[PDB]
């Protein structure tokens, strides 16, 4: 046995090109659309609840996750490859930042310490890029709310909103438009249930959207009381219910 | 770990990563090495397609190894800098333990040494870089001047050149070098290398480095005003 | 591409096969074994005239009792020597005795084969072991880079071998003396070496069993290539 | 706290003569007050004309022995089953005793045969490996009743020739093997009155040219 | 052909080349002969030598008293193998005060050999050997192949042109067995039967090569011109 | 480096014309306190070894453990298991000489006392003793413990050398054997009074013997010893 | 085996050069112009982002200019993600150096610290090189300013106005005619920018697709300033040296 | 023991004792306590026995591969610092070691360098080692001159191992003389101190508190 491929899977061809991540860049745009917007009090990440059969229970998939209590991500393209990247993402939280300074990270951080473990799988021995862009929307005390965009190769970008995934192209357009610096939370929301209604072709409702903000914080959802500085998540995955609220006024 | 063997012997009973490395060698600027009576003289030239180059900051093409001893070379640079750094050590190794300056002769037999090893162990490709290396034995005023190779194989020599166009200076050094009677001076030693180079150089403004060793650690590089003093000496003896 | 430790279909290990390639570019060296001594003698083939010839070691000490001549790739020998070295001192040191030639001879031998995917590849240089012991004699050895060595009475490698061990079938008998040795191999060098044949060009060295292992100074081969001349002239 | 060493008490003798050599030794092996065995042979024929005793310790010296035994058989599979000169065997056992150097055999080895001049040879170790070629020596529990006597009786020591009053030494004329035999067997004889651990049975081992031979007689069982 | 680049690929007909090349090689080597009796057991071997100069190549290895081979092929790996069971025969008596049974001796060397075809990087072993021995249930002779099978015979051939040997082993089988106290007649038998492989050349005193074991025989080794009685 | 808890005393063994006699009692020690009254401490190896073992029984058991696996391994591949190639005392003993010498030299010994006895392949008696220590000898009696000091003493008047062996027959020794485990249970208090008894003999073989007691025990004079000196009542 | 499928990223071609060297410069030749230009009070440092969107976060942004210590920046040209793993090692140098000399780290050193790291992944390992190409800026009281490149090769070249990503040779021949020896930072300023704007392929030269940098002895007496351009600074400069 | 070694005008003298002892048991009377390195380098014996004869036979292995590898002599500073580097990576392993490396070469002349188990090493002029060290200083102080002829050196060497074998319990048995030139070592034989003794006391005139 052993692991005897010592050797990188991803090269430069002799165009100046990395086969494997582009290809990686096109798993990703098969993939179905998700899509970030960030607001001047909050950040909204959706996505389509793509359900592989109606027998399947669609709420046993998240697509959207915590990763940290003020830090949520989403994803286009291979599922698999996305639930071991939080769960890589949710321990190297507390490994190389909580542990050491007893804080949760600034998004930026977590982002960058994601985008290395994506790097890696294009260099190290024996392995082939993650075939997912992922979209983390956070907030921390001194950065404030943001949402970044990583990619297979890596790179990770800051945006205002974007989108990722099978009609992106288009999505994108239709957020140009729409978004400006001085939109609310819920005209966030609102936008993102408009642009992310143009990818979807089937059902429309909470069974079938994913939706999750990083915004105020939810003292509700902290599970003790006492200690003032202990505020609660500002991530918030939406429910169903509240969903089909929005979906309304639609 | 990564242990594939890529140095390996062909159906002729070549090692082709070995020779591809001597053309890479090929590929480098052109260096020379001569040896006078009580001096040796490493010449270097520098390629001109760069200029708005920082000359001061910029590697220099030929290293001092210890006080005593200078390495040049030609090839891959990056390549250079780990010979350079092995020899640098292995020198300092060498005072620690037997209490005396490397001879000119164990310093390039180790530097010979660590190429040969890397053509062949596996995961690993051989030095695209021949040096020559030139300097005094401690306590001994006769000159030393030897060349290494991707191989390992090393030997000493009298004159010698490596790089580009090497072998049209070679041609110059084989009609011009005598042994019976070498360069008695630093002038005339100086002056042969310069000339040398003027075969294959271009201009001989800033593409050509000088640099003289002298018996009991005595090691300086010339500047461009002085090389340019022989450069003009000499073609106005040519105009005739 | 294919295993470094292949079998080809011939039932041969082709990297071996390859080296062996390798050693018949090599330059020639000749081993003569008598019972007044060994003779080792090589080619030198300096590539340039400005290449100081004295500086071209292919004859080497191993110990006080075993020389050692090489040819082919002559940078892989420097392990294989560095090997031997350490062999001969290291039994002296736990035996207080000096090793017998041919277990020196097999524990160089003992490298060859240590390639895979140890080092990369076979060796590509073929060494001529001789040396002196007191239960076997003045004896030559022939290591190959395939772990084999075959004792000779006199052995040619290198580029003009197989003319040279022609030469060395005809001229050898088991009462050869050093001085005739000596003349034989730098006759056998000078009809295969491409340059003509002086003292600064070929170099010799020998065995004895008095004095130990000998490489012979450049004004002693002088004399004994004007010797020779002369001989040749003779008739 | 667990001791890893242990005292059998013994005592060996080994004596070099002009073309030949003794190795002998005592037959009893004890522990503390108690006799285990009043006949556990102590050396050994270890091949190619050498015999060997490792006292002190039995179970690092059986382990010494046995391994040297295997060092001679590898000698000759690896060196064309050329004979290991007793020189040679002497240096060999230097490095396997110094290789145990910080957890020693706790042991006094003596080897015994035949120099490469065919003349009679015995060495000398101490438990980490120091060696020395010597002409008489004692090993083990009654070493110091015997070397005296030895001194005294092979090498002439402190004796001078009558009428001349310390001015003329006795001459070191050479012992033959009976004259050798009988001050082995009067050092035995006399170390087993004086010495607990001493006593049972002496068996001498004979090296000449011709090969190893063994003799063996009674002693006081005491 | 497309299945022979390395020893962990079988062939669509579930063949393994690289072994079978390896197989080969013993072919190409010099011929030897392995023959016993119920008392004692022979070891004959061609050796060959490079040309009139060189020494002829040794054949035959000592592995304890009472066990050892001959080989044909690569002779390295002779000297792996050889040494493989010097140490399991010396581990059996060191460790068991027991000689190692010649049957248990063949395992081992099936077993080492085997490992050599089921891996990636390493390489079959280029040689076959003959072993013979004297232990606890009489004298013995096996068969080595690099394939890993080992077998126990009474008479057989290994090498070049070996099938001649064999085929008169395979006459003589109701004679030779019965030699019983009586080296000389059973290395007689052994001669006689290398001969049969024999073309061109014949056997002379620095060629032959023979070694015996036996009820009271030290495995020994007879070269020179103590095998000129025989020729 | 350890120290042993539950302990095993005295393994007494002697050689005879024919074969060898051991005996152990069933005794396993926690101290002063007598455990264990039903431990088996001879454990036959085939039909021709019985290996006695004294001192600690957590390594008494793993010993017996490595005797078991040795017969497994020694059947595996091996036709002539149960005939020239079944394992023999002298295997058997330096296998277990090698183990106590190892692992007294990794300083973590196991803390036994053991005596090998059985009869060879060719007739010829063996009787050897191996320790914690890897120190082994063999002698016409041998006994661990206490029996080194009491029963040793009683069988040598019996053998007191090889030349009494021939003249000693299975009746006298096992007489002898028996009367020491008697001697051994008066003085020694950590024996009991049940113990094993095993004869190795080259024409009956393996005769094992459970659930033997010491008998004929003299005690009566008892009544008569009053005090410790002056009291006469 | 694995063998088969094995690219064997250090070898070299017939010709004597590093395949994938060569491809990983060919990738190089695509990313965003950088330059560096040095004057006798200072260093500048400007860079063109890549095809951005009006949706990006310009402020929070970085993918060519970084920070290495307070004295050592660097321009980016290539593979972003590949150019963190090597800031981070070079981050890492210059505090060990720190710790065990008590002295800033000289430029030339870290420089030759990080080409080192490069040149292993071409000669040994079996794995891709870095396709990254570095501009150094950095200030040291030895050499005083000073500017460096390294590209995959894991080769360095110290220089006084240099451009690596794209239209290098377009960029290089423009800063070879206007470059002069006794320039000034301010001057700098304004040639990087011009280069820049000639040489892109945009349309026109921005602010948002622009990172900008100082390094000056325009610090409060004898030390040195960082000084990475804000979006707005960047957007004052390009109007002061008159472009936009 | 008593070691001693001194250098002077005609090279090094070297003069040991020869007696091992193992607590008041005179265990040998017959040590060679000067190890012959090579043909031009001797090595010098106190402390443990075994340890200063196993590593300095070491010593001339690792000095046989210099010259092999060199081709040429190896210096006394590089032979002395390849046994102190030795035995100082088994520092604190119990290694117990006193000796003086000495030689003679073209570049240094005649060397002495006393090389301890602690790992110091010193180069010097006269070095005196073992239990009647102070015995011998006091002999070669108060006679010790640069100009002594090869003779006079040869008996102050002799006579400083008398002094200590005298009055020192653990030394004695007999003296041991080499005599270092360029051109290798010269042993000057083995002298029983039993016979020395009175030799000496007679021709000298010393050691008048004893009766003869
Ligand atoms: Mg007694």
């Amino acid at each position: 046995m052993t692991d005897r491929y010592s050797f990188s899977l991803t090269t430069f061809s002799p165009s100046g090109k990395l086969g494997q991540i582009d290809y990686a860049l096109t798993a990703v745009k098969q993939g179905v659309t998700s899509l970030g917007i960030k607001a001047t009090n909050g950040v909204v990440i959706a996505t389509e609840k793509k359900s592989s059969s109606p027998l399947a229970m669609s709420e046993t998939l998240s697509k959207v996750s915590l990763l940290t209590p003020d830090i949520g991500a989403v994803y286009s393209g291979m599922g698999p490859d996305y639930r071991v990247l939080v769960d890589k993402s949710r321990k190297v939280a507390h490994t190389s930042y909580k542990r050491i300074y007893g804080e949760y990270p600034p998004t930026k951080l977590l982002v960058s310490e994601v985008a290395k473990i994506m790097q890696e799988a294009t260099q190290s021995g024996g392995v082939r890029p993650f075939g997912v862009s992922l979209l983390i929307a956070g907030h921390d005390e001194f950065n404030g709310f943001s949402l970044y965009q990583v990619d297979p190769s890596g790179s990770y970008f800051p945006w205002k909103a974007t989108a990722i995934g099978k009609g992106s192209v288009a999505a994108k357009t239709f957020l140009e438009k729409r978004w400006n610096d001085e939109l609310e939370l819920e005209d966030a929301i609102h936008i993102a249930l408009l642009t992310l209604k143009e990818s979807v072709e089937g059902e429309f409702n909470g069974d079938t959207i994913e939706l999750a903000i990083i915004g105020d914080e939810n003292p509700d959802l902290l599970g003790y009381t006492g200690i003032p500085t202990d505020k609660g998540p500002r991530f918030r995955k939406l429910t169903s219910q509240e969903i089909n609220d929005r979906l309304e006024a639609l | 770990g990564y242990d594939r063997a890529l140095s390996i012997f062909s159906p002729d009973g070549h090692i082709f990563q070995v020779e591809y490395a001597l053309e890479a060698v090929k590929r480098g600027t052109c260096a020379v090495g001569v040896k006078g009576k009580n001096c040796v003289v490493l010449g270097c030239e520098r390629r001109s397609t760069l200029k708005l180059q920082d000359t001061r900051i910029t590697p220099s093409k030929v290293s001092k190894i210890d006080s005593h001893v200078v390495l040049s070379f030609s090839g891959l640079n990056a390549d250079s800098r780990i010979l350079i750094e092995k020899a640098r050590v292995e020198a300092q190794s060498h005072r620690l333990t037997l209490e005396d300056p490397v001879t000119v002769e164990y310093l390039t037999r180790y530097v010979a040494g660590v190429q040969q090893r890397y053509t062949q162990s596996g995961g690993v490709r051989p030095f695209g870089v021949s040096t020559l290396i030139a300097g005094f034995d401690p306590r001994d005023d006769e000159p030393k001047l030897y060349q290494t190779e991707p191989s390992g194989i090393y030997s000493s020599w009298s004159a010698q050149t490596i790089g580009r166009n090497s072998k049209t200076v070679r041609e110059f050094l084989e009609k011009n070098y005598d042994r019976k009677e070498p360069p008695a001076t630093v002038e005339e030693c100086v002056k042969l290398t310069v000339r040398s180079l003027l075969e294959v150089v271009q201009t001989g403004a800033k593409n050509i480095e000088i640099t003289v060793v002298k018996p009991d650690s005595d090691i300086v590089a010339l500047s461009s005003e002085e090389i340019n003093q022989y450069v003009t000496q000499i073609e106005q003896e040519k105009q005739e | 591409d294919r295993g470094v430790s292949t079998f080809s279909p011939e039932g041969r290990l082709f990297q071996v096969e390859y080296s062996l390639e390798a050693i018949k570019l090599g330059s020639t060296a000749i081993g003569i074994a008598t019972k007044e001594g060994v003779v080792l003698g090589v080619e030198k083939r300096a590539t340039s005239p400005l290449l100081e010839s004295d500086s071209i070691e292919k004859i080497v000490e191993i110990d006080r009792h075993i020389g050692c001549a090489m040819s082919g790739l002559t940078a892989d020998a420097r392990s294989m020597i560095e090997h031997a070295r350490t062999a001969a001192v290291t039994h002296n040191l736990y035996y207080d005795e000096d090793i017998n030639v041919e277990s020196l001879t097999q524990s160089v031998c003992d490298l060859a084969l240590r390639f895979g995917e140890l080092m990369s590849r076979p060796f590509g240089v073929a060494l001529l072991i001789a040396g002196h012991d007191a239960d076997d004699g003045y004896q030559l050895f022939h290591a190959e880079p395939s772990g084999t060595f075959y004792r000779y009475n006199a052995k040619a490698i290198g580029s003009g071998s197989e003319g040279a061990q022609a030469e060395l079938l005809n001229e050898w008998h088991s009462s050869l003396t050093l001085k005739e040795a000596e003349l034989l191999v730098l006759k056998i060098l000078k009809q295969v070496m491409e340059e003509k044949l002086d003292e600064n060009n070929a170099q010799l060295s020998c065995i004895t069993k008095q004095d130990g292992f000998k490489i012979y100074d450049n004004e002693k081969t002088a004399e004994l290539i004007k010797e020779l001349k002369e001989k040749e002239a003779a008739e | 706290q667990f001791n890893p060493y242990g005292d059998n008490g013994g005592t060996i003798l080994g004596i070099a003569g002009e073309d030949f050599a003794v190795l002998a030794g005592d037959t009893r092996n004890i522990t503390d007050y108690s006799i285990n065995s009043r006949y556990e042979p102590k050396v050994f024929d270890c091949g190619d004309n050498i015999v060997m005793s490792a006292n002190g310790f039995a179970a690092d010296g059986d382990a010494l022995v046995k391994r040297f035994k295997n060092s001679v058989k590898w000698y000759h599979f690896d060196h064309n089953d050329k004979k290991l000169s007793i020189n040679s065997a002497a240096r060999n056992i230097q490095h396997l005793l110094y290789g145990k150097r910080f957890f020693p055999y706790y042991v006094h080895t003596i080897i015994a045969g035949l120099d490469e001049d065919g003349k009679g040879a015995v060495y000398s170790f101490d438990p980490v490996g120091s060696y020395e070629r010597e002409q008489c020596r004692a090993g083990g529990a009654a070493a110091s009743l015997i070397m005296p006597f030895l001194d005294n009786q092979v090498n002439f020591k402190n004796q001078y020739e009558p009428g001349t009053n310390g001015k003329v030494k006795k001459p070191l004329k050479y012992l033959s093997v009976e004259e050798v035999i009988k001050l082995v067997r009067d050092s035995f004889t006399s170390a087993t009155e004086r010495h607990i651990q001493v006593g049972d049975g002496l068996e001498i081992l004979i090296v000449t040219k011709d090969g190893v031979r063994k003799e063996f007689y009674e002693l006081k069982r005491d | 052909n497309n299945y022979d680049g390395d020893t962990v690929t079988f062939s669509p007909t579930g063949r393994l080349f690289q072994v079978e090349y390896a197989l080969e090689a013993i072919k190409q080597g010099s011929v030897t002969v392995g023959l016993r009796s119920n008392t004692h057991a022979v070891l004959v071997a061609l050796k060959r030598n490079a040309d009139e100069l060189s020494s002829y190549q040794k054949k035959i290895i000592k592995c304890d008293e009472h066990m050892g081979l001959s080989l044909a092929g690569l002779a390295p790996d002779a000297r792996v193998l050889s040494n493989y069971l010097r140490q399991q025969c010396n581990y059996s008596s060191l460790v068991f005060n027991r000689k190692l049974a010649v049957e248990r001796a063949g395992h081992l060397l099936c077993d080492k050999a085997q490992k050599n075809t089921q891996s990636y990087g390493g390489r079959p072993y280029g040689v076959g050997l003959l072993i013979i021995g004297y232990d606890k249930s009489g004298a013995h002779l096996l068969e080595f192949q690099p394939s890993g099978n080992v077998t126990e015979l009474y008479g057989t051939a290994i090498g070049a042109r070996s099938q001649g040997a064999k085929t008169y082993l395979e006459r003589t089988l109701d004679t030779f067995i019965k030699i019983d106290g009586n080296p000389d007649e059973l290395i007689k038998a052994g001669v006689e039967a290398i001969s049969q492989s024999l073309r061109d050349e014949s056997l002379t005193v620095d060629n032959l090569s023979i070694a015996i074991v036996g009820k009271d025989t030290p495995f020994t080794i007879y070269d020179g011109e103590a095998v000129a009685k025989y020729i | 480096t350890q120290q042993p808890i539950v302990t095993g005393t005295s393994v007494i063994s002697m050689k005879y014309d024919n074969g060898v006699i051991i005996a152990a009692d069933n005794l396993g020690s926690y101290g002063s306190l007598l455990r264990f009254n039903g431990v088996e401490r001879l454990i036959p190896v085939g039909d021709n070894t019985v290996v006695g073992i004294s001192g600690d029984i957590s390594d008494m058991q793993h010993i017996e453990r490595l005797l078991k696996d040795l017969v497994t391994e020694n059947a595996y591949d091996n036709p002539l298991a149960d005939a020239e190639e079944a394992l023999e005392p002298s295997y058997i003993f330096e296998y277990l000489a090698t183990v106590m010498y190892q692992r007294r030299s990794k300083m973590n010994p196991l803390w036994n006392a053991i005596i090998v006895a059985g009869v060879q392949s060719n007739g010829d008696q063996f009787l050897r003793y191996v320790n914690l220590l890897g120190v082994t000898y063999s002698s016409p009696t041998l006994a661990t413990g206490f029996g080194a000091h009491m029963a040793n003493p009683l069988l040598r008047k019996v053998v007191d050398r090889e030349s009494d062996i021939p003249k000693t027959t299975v009746q006298v020794a096992e007489e002898a054997i028996v009367n020491a485990m008697r001697v051994l249970y008066y003085r020694d208090a950590r024996s009991s009074r049940n113990f094993s008894l095993a004869i190795i003999d080259k024409n009956t073989g393996l005769t094992f013997k459970k659930n033997l007691q010491v008998e004929n025990m003299k005690w009566d004079f008892a009544k008569d010893i009053k005090g410790y000196g002056t009291q006469k009542i | 085996g694995s063998r088969r499928y094995d690219s064997r990223t250090t070898i070299f071609s017939p010709e004597g050069r590093l395949y994938q060297v060569e491809y990983a410069l060919e990738s190089i030749s695509h990313a965003g112009t950088a330059i560096g230009i040095m004057a006798s009070d200072g260093i500048v440092l400007a860079a063109e982002r890549k095809v951005t969107s009006t949706l990006l976060e310009q402020d929070t942004s970085t993918e060519k200019l970084y920070k290495l210590n307070d004295k050592i920046a660097v321009a980016v040209a290539g593979l972003t993600a590949d150019a963190e793993i090597l800031i981070n090692t070079a981050r890492i140098h210059a505090q060990n150096y720190l710790k065990t000399y008590n002295e800033d780290i000289p430029v030339e050193i870290l420089v030759r610290r990080l080409s080192d790291i490069k040149q292993g992944y071409t000669q040994h390992g079996g794995l891709r090189p870095f396709g990254v190409s570095f501009i150094y800026a950095g200030y040291d009281d030895r050499y005083g300013y000073q500017l460096y490149t390294s590209n995959p090769s894991g080769n360095y070249t110290g220089w006084k106005a240099i451009s690596v990503g794209a239209n290098t040779s377009a960029a290089q021949t423009l800063l070879q005619m206007d470059y002069k020896d006794d320039m000034k930072v301010d001057d700098a300023i304004e040639l990087a920018l011009k280069t820049l704007s000639k040489t892109t392929d945009s349309s026109a030269l921005t602010y948002d697709r622009l990172e900008f940098a100082t390094i000056r002895k325009g610090a409060n007496d004898g030390e040195v300033y960082q000084k990475i351009f804000k979006p707005q600074e960047i957007k004052d400069i390009l109007v002061k040296t008159g472009i936009t | 023991t008593t070691t001693l070694a001194f250098r002077f005008q005609g090279g090094i003298i070297v003069a040991v004792d020869s007696r091992a002892t193992a607590g008041n048991w005179v265990a040998s009377q017959t040590v060679k306590k000067v190890i012959e390195i090579n043909p031009f380098l001797l090595g010098t014996m106190a402390g443990g026995v075994a340890d200063c004869q196993f590593w300095e036979t070491w010593l001339g292995s690792q000095c046989r591969l210099h010259e092999l590898r060199e081709k040429e002599r190896i210096s006394v500073a590089a032979a002395s610092k390849i046994l102190s580097n030795l035995v100082y990576q088994y520092k604190g392993a119990g290694l117990s070691m006193g000796t003086m490396i000495c030689g003679y070469t073209r570049k240094e002349g005649p060397t002495i360098y006393y090389v301890d188990s602690d790992g110091t090493r010193l180069k010097g002029d006269i070095f005196c080692v073992g239990s009647g060290q102070t015995f011998a200083y006091g002999v070669l102080d108060s006679n010790y001159k640069w100009d002594l002829s090869v003779e006079d050196a040869l008996y102050l060497g002799k006579r400083s191992i008398l002094a200590a074998a005298h009055r020192d319990a653990y030394s004695g048995g007999s003296v041991n003389l080499y005599h270092v030139t360029e051109d290798g070592w010269i042993y000057h034989g083995n002298h029983d101190v039993g016979e020395l003794f009175w030799k000496v006391k007679e021709e000298e005139g010393s050691f008048n508190n004893v009766i003869g």
